[PDB]
RNA sequence: UAUUAUUUAUUUUAAAA
């Protein structure tokens, strides 16, 4: 029995808890999550292994003699439901191997593409100025496409300043992340004509992008 | 002190010494040996001044790195106690401190071997306790000999020495006294040849007066080399 | 500074260097003799690494 | 029909007729017009009828099949650095764009030495890429070192006159004076070299002065002063 | 096409590999150790090996002294003018060695070719003095040749070489050739700091020599030499002489000239050995064809090749080399890494899988299709024969838990103004205004803009078609 | 009348150079060049500003003069077609030509002015044309000037600075620029002036195409 | 994986066949 909202301090429980349920004694194992920390305490001389909550929000316990998560997520249900954590969110919560995100090209080199990380899955997301927070990643050529990986030509394929939904594959360098669009899914999905001096363009084909007004036609890789 | 006589009918000056008479040069190799790769505190009359030399060693960043020679860099540090009053830092003071540093850098930079030593950096610090004149090329006595302590290879010795001409009579070595009364030539003598590395004229000289203190400058530097020198010898084989 | 010697038969080595046919000195140190090379033996001096040696190292 | 034109002004030329776009004249992406963008002389050829505005320029922008004259400025694994003009952006120059080329093998240029070479790829959003052998007609003769000699610079309206048009009479009043072998980029370069010296002095002498007067038909007594003040 | 020179050499080819290399030395000319104590393996557990002779010598002996000084250069002879010297016989052999015993200076080079031919074979000698061009043919004087050891091992004769990091491990072991008194122009140009260390900077700049450099890669046994290969051949050692005097002069004036030499002589001291019998360690003065541990490793990076399947790229290779020592080819004539990789990524079953690849195979995978198959099959069949709570329990138990529950228990039983100055002005929220005709300001509610925030949101995502 | 030059400076690609009664700039234009790290942008130009005073060094009255010129020559230049690239614009005040701690509207207009001649100069890509003029308006007689003296400045209520832009041979007003106004007016005196500027403005392109026609065509075949 | 690599390149052994 905890209580739900908790502060960072509070006390939550030990790591080994017991109850008598059905005549069947059972033991149970907390570990510590994503909010938590294992601190000892000491109150008559002997210290214990207890698990204190360091964030501001609801205790939630989940599970995997069982082993139980138990985590606290920031801010209220009520808060949640509003996103009033969007900035929060997106510092927080790092693309982590195997993500959705949504970059910009920022700068195109013969054989790889610098892009700049503005959301992650969290379909629901999360984006954060002078805020100071935002990740870059890099779009090799080899992991452009899947039919036919190498000698491709990125200049065909990206622009500065085109939205490109990518999947993550690693983090490439500790400065920059690898990314890849070599799925029918993955690839500009937001772009305009003439590096943005033109109108709004719009894909169509695998490899093809056009705009209504304009007529005009550009080659990218596109996401459809 | 007061009104005094710079150069007497006798020969002699406000401070006793003679027109061709050095301050007494005490300098010391190794002073500090946990601290820098090279030390030398020098002491040429009532200057005193500490020179480390910090090298070669791998650059801190790699955005001041030469392939194929050593960066040279030369860091003068004139305390606020150097003088009677103690000073303080003027936006205006800075300025002089940057022209002596880049005339420092300029000078060893052409006769220290730095293409013996590539992707590497030579940082000298400098620390001036008390200066009393001729403070510029008591600056050079000690690089030159903070740098052969590091063991950096050099082409000979750079000799400092200060020079005034007063009336029709010049002066070695002037103090700081003299400075205020007369105009000053500094010198940076390449060993015993008559070649020179720096000319420091910050005051006027009539031109047909330059000649002859120049002649009079790299021989009293010569005298600077052998002390220089001296102090290396009995330090090496005491050792 | 100082000439060492004025034999142009010698392999000039560290602490030395070569000018007008003859052999000058670039450190402050104890000249050395090993068949014709000649070299001058610096005082203080770093670690000079060669070929074969146990080492330890801290990685940068 | 040659007129001066400057820009934001109308665009003496139908929207019915087709015509291509050049050097100096703007299509905006979004009102589809045609404008112009630069100052200077306005060309319309009467097939094909193409237009463009022929504007005083110093500072080289890459364009394919250009010859151009570069510094190699940085050596590496599969390509140089090349520098096409001071402060400007650099070109890439790979070791494969030479003739008898070998991945085994590494060319013999070191930095600072002038090479003639023709761009290849001018993409706005990617760095230019330039070769010392032509990879769509196979030529190479002419490109490669320019060994010794002497470079030039001047405007890029002059370089383009010297090289396109065989009436500009600077080639032809150098040769009266003295033999020489003359190499002219488009980047604002030219790189001349004479058997002497006092030669190749005159010719840098008299390109310099040609260079800023304008007037055509003094460009025979500006050679004719300067390789007799020579003799001196 | 080409009829391989190894058919018809007077000492057969011998692929087996199963003794250490034993020098090809019979006679040691300038020598200060006797020959009679080279020959002693030296075992320092590293496998007993045969110690690389001439190493005394090397180590010991002392150039001329009228290296250390500065003299003048000396033009090169004339290109146009001259002719090469073919030496196919055993008589022009001797004619040209008694040439070489009377001079100061030689530059030597080698041709060598590895495609058809397993260690390899070397194809030409390109000896050239500062009169006369030679072009030694090293096919048909292979067991002749080692008469030159009077010249190239004598210390008064300077051997200029450029890049001999080879030419050393192949004169002892085609030739039984060793050199002392070597002047690695390489290691020359090196040391100067010169931006290509290559023999052909050397010629376009110090000999202004402009030359296509592609007879390298060339098939060199091929008799007689092309016109442009014997001009190509000759003018690898005849602008080395004059080369030799620009670089060593340089060297002198930079105090550089010490450390050429004995990086020199760390070159001459190269010893050839198999690669069953080569060192454990890494070591930059022994030579093996093979020198890992597991050559098949850095395959598997290359071409990205799962773990797994490392037994049979062991298997693979294993075959292959055995293959190339036996036919007397290089391995990548029996099978290049390009179709390694595409044999172990595919895993052909059938028979007819192993001939049809894109790439297209050799001559010995198509006669072994047979043999590769049952190879992969047999391989692929073993990868398919190969495919806690209660620690923590224990210590404290259950009837234990209750201890340090109530420890917890009471042990934390242990645990409004508005505003003073900016309390009441900065906290406050959004009020937004419209101002009416009559110049008043109206504050509209916070439902207005609720209304407005859930009416964008909701007319947003309610695109589904655009005409 | 006003007097100006073209292609003064060697080491630039453009220079210019602007006289008006006595405020004389000096303007040079670098460009397209390799931008810093901290200075490029992915898909159009970057301009880097600088105006630096007569006298002193440059303080922070420069700096809302190079956010004022920068907001003329920005929509000014087609930046789109140099991606990731530089334009350096630096104006050179010889002679302020007014009482520097007091006015600096005959500083701005001329630096407009230079800047615009050195551009064309340069070959940069520019959409249209610009001209800018200062405009006064006296106490006593309330009467609008144009191009005023330094003496009519202090003896003014409001002080104007107009730069408008002109399409179409100098004719069409394609729109204002900037219109930079301090002082004391009213809706009637703004309309009033910005109409006779419009017209003074006007005359200036005119005068303007014939100065930069009468260098770029000896230079041209 | 130094006969490897760095792309507006921090590589500092690109030499031999």
């Amino acid at each position: 029995q905890f209580p739900e909202i908790a502060y960072p301090g509070k006390l939550i429980c030990p790591q080994y808890g017991t109850e008598n349920k059905d005549g069947e004694d059972i033991i149970f194992n907390y570990v510590p999550g994503p909010g938590t920390k294992l601190i000892q305490y000491e109150h008559n001389g002997r210290t214990l292994e207890a698990i204190t909550a360091t964030l501001v929000g609801t205790v939630r316990c989940e599970e995997e003699v069982k082993n139980i998560l138990v985590s606290v997520l920031p801010g209220t249900e009520k808060g949640r439901k509003t996103n009033k954590y969007a900035n929060n969110d997106f510092a927080n919560n790092l693309p982590k191997e195997g993500d959705i995100v949504l970059t910009r090209v920022t700068r195109l080199s013969l054989q790889r593409a610098n892009v700049e990380i503005l959301a992650v899955e969290d379909a629901t997301f999360s984006v954060s100025s002078d805020l100071g927070e935002t990740f870059r990643g890099i779009i090799r050529s080899q992991d452009v496409r899947s039919t036919d990986r190498d000698r491709v030509k990125v200049i065909e394929c990206f622009k500065p300043g085109d939205i490109v939904r990518a999947q993550v594959l690693s983090l490439g360098d500790g400065t920059n992340y690898y990314l890849t669009t070599a799925r029918n899914d993955l690839g500009v999905v937001f772009a305009r004509a003439a590096n943005g001096a033109g109108g709004l363009m719009y894909a169509t084909d695998w490899q093809m992008m056009t705009s209504p007004v304009t007529g005009a036609t550009e080659k990218r890789k596109c996401a459809k | 002190m007061s009104r005094l006589e710079i150069y007497s009918p006798e020969g002699l000056r406000l401070d006793g010494r003679r027109w061709n008479e050095l301050r007494r040069f005490e300098s010391s190799i190794n002073t500090h040996p946990h601290a820098a790769d090279g030390s030398s505190y020098m002491e040429q009359g009532n200057n005193k001044i500490i020179t480390l030399v910090k090298g070669p060693k791998e650059p801190r960043l790699k955005s001041q790195m030469d392939t194929s020679k050593a960066l040279l860099n030369v860091s003068v540090n004139i305390t606020k106690f150097s003088k009677f009053e103690r000073s303080k830092s003027s936006h205006k003071n800075e300025r002089r401190v940057l022209e002596i540093q880049t005339s420092l850098v300029r000078m060893f930079e052409k006769n220290v071997m730095l293409n013996i030593y590539p992707r590497t950096v030579i940082d000298i610090e400098i620390h001036v306790l008390e200066q009393d004149g001729g403070i510029m090329g008591s600056l050079i006595n000690g690089i030159t000999l903070a740098l052969i302590d590091a063991g950096i290879s050099m082409f000979d010795y750079i000799s400092g020495i200060s020079v005034g001409l007063y009336d029709t009579t010049p002066l070695l070595d002037t103090n700081s006294l003299e400075e205020n009364a007369m105009s000053t030539v500094t010198l940076g003598v390449v060993g015993k040849s008559e070649k020179l590395s720096l000319l420091l004229v910050e005051d006027k000289i009539p031109l047909d007066r330059l000649e002859n203190v120049l002649a009079i400058g790299i021989a009293g530097a010569h005298r600077v080399r052998d002390l220089m020198d001296e102090e290396l010898r009995k330090h090496a084989q005491k050792r | 500074g100082e000439l060492v010697t004025d034999d142009p038969i010698w392999m000039r080595g560290h602490g030395t260097y070569f000018l007008d046919n003859m052999t000058y000195s670039s450190v402050a140190g104890t000249v050395s003799r090993v068949n014709r090379l000649l070299s001058v033996i610096p005082l203080k001096g770093r670690y000079a690494p060669e070929t074969g040696d146990h080492v330890v190292g801290r990685i940068a | 029909m040659s007129t001066f034109i400057f820009p934001g002004d109308s665009f003496p030329v139908d929207p019915t007729t087709p015509v291509k776009l050049g050097p100096g004249i703007y299509c905006d992406p979004n009102t589809q017009e045609i404008r112009p963008v630069n100052t200077g002389v306005l060309h319309v050829s009467a097939g094909v009828q193409t237009a463009y505005i022929d504007y005083s320029s110093k500072r080289y922008i890459p364009s394919v099949n250009d010859f151009v004259i570069g510094v190699i400025i940085g050596t590496f694994s599969d390509s140089y650095k090349v520098s096409l003009q001071n402060f400007s952006s650099s070109v890439s120059l790979s070791y494969m764009a030479f003739p008898n080329a070998s991945k085994k093998n590494r060319p013999t240029l070191q930095v600072g030495d002038l090479v003639y070479a023709r761009v290849c790829t001018a993409e706005k959003e990617l760095e230019a890429e330039i070769e010392c052998f032509d990879s769509t007609t196979g030529r190479d003769a002419g490109f490669g070192i320019l060994e010794d000699g002497m470079i030039i610079d001047v405007n890029l309206n002059f370089a383009r006159q010297l090289l396109f048009n065989n009436d500009f009479p600077l080639l032809k009043v150098l040769a009266a004076h003295t033999k020489f072998e003359v190499a002219i980029g488009l980047n604002g370069k030219i790189w001349v070299k004479c058997e002497e010296l006092s030669n190749t002095l005159a010719c840098y002498r008299t390109i310099m002065e040609c260079c800023q007067k304008n007037d055509t038909a003094a460009f025979k007594d500006i050679a004719k002063r300067q390789f007799k003040e020579i003799l001196t | 096409m080409v009829e391989k020179p190894q058919l018809k050499f007077k000492s057969p080819i011998d692929n087996s590999e199963s003794h250490p290399f034993i020098p090809l030395l019979k006679e040691k000319p300038n020598a200060l150790k006797p020959l009679s104590e080279s020959l002693r393996l030296v075992d320092d557990d590293n496998p007993s090996h045969y110690p690389h002779p001439y190493e005394y010598e090397i180590d010991h002996q002392e150039y001329s002294p009228e290296i250390l000084q500065i003299r003048e250069e000396i033009p090169s002879k004339s290109w146009d003018d001259s002719v090469p010297i073919w030496v196919d016989t055993s008589t022009e052999l001797e004619s040209m060695l008694e040439d070489l015993k009377n001079t100061k200076e030689i530059a030597v080079n080698l041709e060598h070719h590895d495609y058809r031919s397993y260690y390899g074979i070397v194809c030409l000698m390109q000896i050239s003095t500062r009169e006369r061009d030679y072009l030694v043919d090293t096919l048909k004087l292979r067991e002749n040749l080692h008469i030159l050891n009077e010249v190239f091992t004598n210390p008064s004769i300077v051997k200029v070489f450029h890049g001999a990091f080879m030419d050393i491990i192949w004169l002892q072991r085609d030739l039984g050739l060793y050199v002392v008194g070597l002047f690695d122009t390489y290691h020359a140009s090196k040391a100067i700091g010169l931006p290509r260390h290559s023999l052909a900077y050397l010629l376009e700049n110090f000999a202004n020599f402009k030359t296509s450099k592609k007879y390298q890669l060339a098939d060199w046994r091929i008799r007689p030499l092309s016109k442009p290969m014997t001009a190509y051949a000759r003018a690898d050692t005849h602008f080395l002489l004059n080369i030799y005097d620009q670089l060593r002069n340089k060297l002198i004036e930079s105090n550089k000239l010490a450390g050429v030499l004995y990086e020199s002589r760390n070159v001459a001291k190269r010893r050839f050995e198999y690669s069953k019998y080569r060192p454990l360690t890494p070591s930059s003065e022994v030579y093996s064809p093979i020198e890992k541990e597991s050559p098949w490793k850095i395959l598997m990076y290359q071409y990205n090749i799962p773990p797994e399947r490392e037994v049979l790229v062991r298997e693979l290779y294993q075959w292959r080399d055995l293959i190339a020592r036996r036919d007397d080819e290089s391995p990548r004539f029996v099978m290049p890494n390009q179709l390694l990789a595409a044999l172990v990524a595919y895993t052909p079953t059938d028979v007819i899988g192993v001939v049809s690849l894109t790439n297209g195979v050799t001559e010995h995978v198509r006669q072994n299709a047979k043999l590769l198959a049952n190879l992969i099959r047999d391989a692929l069949r073993n990868i398919k024969n190969t495919n806690a709570d209660g620690i923590l329990l224990e210590t404290i138990s259950v009837p234990q838990i209750r201890d340090v529950m109530e420890r917890f228990s009471v042990l934390c039983n242990s645990n409004t103004n508005s505003s003073i100055l900016l309390g009441k002005i900065l906290p406050r929220e959004e009020h937004d205004i419209a101002y009416s005709k009559d110049g008043l300001p109206n504050k509209v509610k916070t439902e207005d803009i609720r209304i407005r925030a859930q009416n964008f949101k909701s007319a947003l995502a309610n695109l589904e078609d655009i005409i | 009348s006003v007097q100006a030059e073209i292609g003064i400076l060697d080491h630039v690609d453009g220079s210019s150079e602007f006289v008006s009664q006595d405020t004389k700039v000096i303007c040079s234009v670098t460009g397209p060049i390799e931008p810093k790290a901290r200075q490029e942008l992915p898909t159009q130009l970057a301009l880097e500003i600088i105006v630096r005073p007569a006298k002193g060094v440059a303080t922070t009255r420069e700096k809302v003069l190079e956010d004022k010129l920068r907001a003329v020559l920005t929509p000014l230049i087609t930046r789109h077609c140099y991606p990731r690239q530089l334009c350096q614009i630096t104006c050179q005040i010889l002679e302020s030509g007014e009482d520097e701690a007091e006015f600096s509207l005959r500083e701005l207009s001329c630096c407009i002015n230079a800047a615009f001649l050195a551009l064309v100069d340069a070959g940069i890509a520019l959409n249209s044309m610009c001209a800018s003029i200062p405009i006064a308006i006296i106490k006593d007689t309330s009467d609008i000037i144009v191009d005023p003296t330094a003496e009519q400045l202090k003896i003014s209520l409001s002080v104007h600075t107009l730069a408008l832009e002109f399409v179409n041979g100098g004719k069409v007003v394609k729109n204002v620029l900037l219109l930079d106004s301090n002082g004391d007016f009213n809706e009637d005196q703004l309309f009033s002036l910005l109409e006779l500027g419009e017209q003074k403005c006007q005359e200036l392109v005119t005068n303007i195409r014939r100065i930069i026609q009468d260098n770029i065509s000896p230079r041209l075949v």
